[PDB]
């Protein structure tokens, strides 16, 4: 069951690396909203969720060509491991 | 400081013999005491010259000279129990030199060993050398196969032997090589995988017939 | 001279090579086309080689 | 005194010293405290001492057991790493029971490890054993080969007498006298 | 006094010295504390010392075991890594046990590695062993190939006597005298 | 004294010197701390020393092993990389065991990497080996080619005696004398 | 004294010098610390040195390997990248093990890259090799071509003796004398 | 500084011959020792004129001259076991030169080599040159095929050879070419696979290849 | 600084012979003592001339000289057990030189070795050279195949030999090449895998091998 234990670690290692990039870009600019306003505060709580959504779909527009091919390769690899 | 004081406290395992070519021969008895006495002369705590001799290494030394100056000679072993008068076990039924040629051979062997005084040449028999190997190989109850041919015999022991017949064949062979040497009779202990220990029969129309000894063995389904 | 070198043939492609030295065409059945043969063969007496090979292989023939 | 080994421990230094004293050279053990032991020989005995260090592969490596590759304080414990840890303590316990016979100085036992015999549908194979021993001299060592084969036979599930191999041997000659200081 | 190797290890410098002293040149082993050892030779035998460095491929590299490629401190562990870290401990435990026979100075054992037999539907293959040895001289080294083969035969599942190959030899001539300083 | 190589390594500088001293020109190795060694030759030997640098392709590259391309320090590893690291550890262990025979100075073993057997339904293929060796001169090296073939045969699963190719050769003539400085 | 190249590497500067000394013009190598090297020639030897720079395409590019196009820093690895990084390491280990033969100065091996068979449903093709070599002169280079084929035949799975092509030659005439300064 | 001291410490691996054209020839023995004494004379630490000579290069130098001034000559090798009197091996059963023409050949070959004194021409037989090659090729148990033709023979060693019949043939061809030369008899160690690899064929004067159970092919008569 | 003290402490393994061309010869007996004694004369701690001779490299040098001035000669070895009087083992049944040409050969061989007083040329029989190679090979229980031909014999050892047999063959070949040399009788050990391990076969006149229940193999004799 080497291919079974390899496809399970590859599936969870690809979950950690695909869901970690827009999560860190969702909190780099989330920290650059709160740390920037230490002078001339004017703080409102619901304000950074719009910029965080624009920052998420911005980096998804960059990594859309890479997120597809890292799933296209693992998808073609996991069926070839099953059939042949 | 003399040489017999520079060795160990037990002054009974080494025997110092004065040579004839102005040297001094230390006579050990095995390979551990040979390196014990060679380390003394190697580090150099002795001002004269000294050599260490043996019974094996002084028996492969004067056989190299002998298959150049006296080829086609039949002999067994040189015994060094008394190191000042060695015994040369010569074969009887395979040589043709007379009494005058044996004095020349006993003088040219005396000149090779300067620590000796006179080499004694005794003509041992040739059928008791194989009789003492077969009666001793039959006493331990080992499955053997004798192969007589011209100028030497050969005993072969094959099969899937157990640990008792391996320890007994090693114990007898090493006690026979020390007396006669491997010049006439040779032993052939080899381990294959067949429950028949060497022998092989073929079955047809009357019973079994004993086959001749060949190279191929039939593997055992068992 | 002549001869056939079979390397894992199938007793139909082997016996058709002997169909020139034997001056008749050979017809091999279906169950006798499952056994195989290999080795260098030489054809200088094919009537005695067919009678000896049909007994070492186990075969019957009829002309 | 020319040093040749340093930073050893207690069990390694007593083997390098015991090897060199058999070949007529004397060594000196020096405790450097926290760093470890050390061994020094003389200068005429230095060229000969490096030759026996190279020959006997000294200092000795620690003896490896199969239960070290699968430690007990790991996270995962597979069934292969559980039967490989059980069979290693069995051959470590049978050796200590072999040293308690009458006239045995050392022994080593090897059990046939089976790995994929359990996870397939096939039943596991029989068990094969092997043992070495070093006896005290003066004993008729051909006859004590049928007591190790009797003690090892029904200590397992099912073995035959053709599947146990005992290879034993008498010990070497005793070394009791001093090497001797190199005079010049 | 010209250095040719520096920053060496303890057991590496004892091998470079034991190689150079065999060919009538004398080396000097100098420590440096944390920087390791260093080896210098004399001036008129510097060209020969460079030639015997190149010929014998000195300084040596550490010995390779199969269990160094699949370390035990990894987070994941495939059944191929557990099956090869287990063959790699019997491979170097039979080597440790071959050194305790009467006459053996060094030995080396190799086992055939079969990994994918339990993965797919094939039956497992037979086991093949191979061994080397260096015996003390003065021994009948043709009658000692059936005791190593008997000891190696039933330490595994099922091997034959046609799958064990022992290639052994006697050691070289002893080097005991000092090389000698170059006079000029 | 013009320089021709600098920033070298301790292993590389001992090989450039051994190449230059073979062709009757003298070089000088100079340490420079953590910046490596440097090699300087005389003035009239400069035209020949660049020619043997270009011909012998000096300085040497580090020797490449297959296990360097697939590091074990990665988090997740394919079975195509674990089987390729296993065969590269066997290939180095047989090479380090061939240098311990009687008369072998250097050796090199290659092995077939059957890496696409488990991907499809075809059975795996047989394995092939190929070895080189450099023997000490004075030996009739025609009969030494069957000992290496018998040692390598049943050290694997199932090889044949015509799937092994051994190409071995005696060593070159020794270089023991100094090159000699040119007079001016 | 007009300069023609600057900012060169050490390995490139030794090859530009080794080319200009073959054609009777004298060059000088100037070290500039961090900025590299510089090759300066004399005044009448400038119109010829600029001709041999254009002819021999100097300075030389670094030699390309296939394992540089697929680095190990990628988080994911396709099977084509893994089989190309494996073949690109056997392709360098075979040419590092061809230079250790008797008489070979340099060598160069090429393996056929088959990539699509391990992922499609198609059977794999055979594997082809091709080697070059440069021999020391005075060699029977027709008889020395039948052991390079024997060495390369069974280092892979199944090649034939017509799928290997060896094109080897001998080295050029030695350049030993100095070029000579331009007098006027 | 003398040339005998400008070389290495071992004053036996080279040999200095005073030439006739006011020069000084150094006689090396192989190619590793040729470049050792060519570096000395090329880096300029000697005053007069000197040259380094070999045996293979000097055998290839005065064979170019015998392709221009004496074409269609049958010879084997020029031996330099003592460099002052070389021995010229000429073919006996393929020449038509008289006593005077062998003298003018010796006087024209003496002027090419200024270090020699008198070239000695001896006539070697022609059937012994192929008899020693066939009797040496049969002792090593090598398969071969002899092709006699006019003015030379040819030995063809082909097939799929193993590793021991390569090493046992490379040591014989190198030991035969050194003493007889590669002018008359030539060996062909052509290592190749089996032609018609796994194809069943019907050899002899009307031949075909079976590419498949249902495919025939009719090339040249196999 | 005499030469016998510049070597090692043990003054037994070397033997310094004075030469006729005013040169000293050091006679080692293997390659390790040869490189031990050549390192001394190569590093330069001896003023006069000296050379290091050996058993083998002197036996391959007067065989390079011999097949140029004396071709078509049948000989075996040159034995150096006493280096001031070597023994030249010539053949008897393969050359017809007279008593004068054997004295000319015994003077031209003396002039090549300046440490030798005389050369003892002894003729030897040619039947016992092959009888001692066959009676020693039958004793070790080895399979062989004799190939007699004109001017040399050849023994071929084939099969799938085990580890005991490939060590008993190598110790006999190495112990026979020392005495006689590889000039007349040549050994050839080649080993190959056995085709018939689990196969059923018929042997005798009409022999065949069954590679399967439905597969026959007819080997050509």
């Amino acid at each position: 069951m080497d291919d079974l234990v390899f496809a399970g670690n590859k599936a969870l290692y690809l979950v950690l690396i695909l869901s970690g990039w827009p999560t860190i870009v969702a909190t780099i600019i989330g920290l650059l909203v709160g740390l920037f306003q230490t002078v001339t505060q004017l703080q409102e709580q619901t304000l950074p969720f719009g910029i965080k959504l624009l920052g998420v779909c911005l980096c998804l527009f960059l990594l859309s060509g890479w997120y597809g091919e890292v799933l296209l390769s693992y998808g073609r690899q996991v069926i070839f491991l099953a059939l042949a | 400081a003399e040489l017999d004081s520079l060795l160990g406290q037990e002054k009974e395992r080494f025997q110092v013999l004065p040579g004839r070519d102005k040297m001094l021969y230390v006579a050990a008895q095995n390979e551990r005491d040979t390196l014990w006495a060679r380390q003394v002369l190697a580090r150099g705590d002795y001002d004269k010259n000294a050599r260490v001799i043996n019974e094996n290494e002084e028996n492969k030394r004067i056989s190299i000279w002998l298959d150049t100056y006296y080829p086609q000679l039949a002999y067994y072993r040189i015994h060094f129990d008394e190191p000042r008068k060695p015994v040369f076990w010569l074969s009887r039924q395979r040589n043709t030199m007379s009494k005058k040629e044996l004095e020349v051979l006993s003088q040219k062997l005396r000149a090779l060993m300067p620590y000796a005084d006179s080499v004694n040449i005794t003509l041992m028999d040739d059928v008791t050398a194989a009789g003492q190997a077969e009666a001793g190989l039959k006493q331990q109850a080992l499955p053997y196969s004798r192969r007589n041919h011209k100028g030497g015999v050969t005993f072969v022991i094959q099969g899937a032997l157990d640990d008792v017949e391996i320890l007994r064949a090693r114990q007898f062979v090493d006690s026979y090589y020390r007396t006669w040497g491997g010049r006439y009779v040779q032993f052939a202990i080899e381990l294959k995988d067949d429950w028949l220990k060497g022998r092989s029969f073929q079955y047809g129309a009357e019973g079994y017939i004993k086959m001749s000894p060949g190279h191929w063995y039939f593997p055992s389904p068992l | 001279g002549s001869g056939f070198v079979a390397k894992d043939d199938s007793l139909r492609t082997f016996f058709d090579a002997m169909a020139l030295q034997l001056k008749e065409p050979v017809i091999v059945s279906k169950m006798a086309a499952r056994k195989k043969i290999t080795g260098n063969f030489e054809f200088h007496d094919p009537n005695a080689l067919l009678e000896k090979l049909s007994l070492q292989l186990g075969l019957i023939w009829y002309f | 005194d020319k040093d040749l080994l340093k930073g050893l421990d207690q069990e390694q230094a007593n083997e390098v010293i015991a090897v060199l004293q058999m070949h007529n050279i004397e060594a000196n053990k020096i405790d450097s405290g926290k760093l470890g032991y050390s061994i020094t020989v003389a200068e005429p005995d230095f060229t000969a001492a490096v030759y026996w260090i190279k020959t006997y592969q000294l200092p000795p490596r620690p003896r490896v057991e199969i239960a070290q590759m699968f430690p007990a304080d790991s996270l995962v414990s597979s069934p292969r790493a559980e039967k490989a840890r059980l069979y290693s303590a069995i051959e470590q316990r049978l050796e200590q029971s072999l040293q308690t016979m009458e006239g045995v100085l050392s022994a080593r036992v090897h059990i046939s490890y089976d790995i994929d015999a359990g996870e397939n549908g096939r039943p596991p194979k029989p068990v094969h054993l092997s043992a070495l021993a070093v006896y005290e001299r003066g004993s008729p060592l051909a006859h004590q080969i049928s007591d190790i084969k009797r003690f090892l036979k029904n200590s397992f599930a099912d073995v035959d007498y053709d599947n146990i191999s005992v290879v034993l041997s008498e010990r070497s000659d005793a070394q009791l006298q001093a090497p001797g200081t190199p005079v010049k």
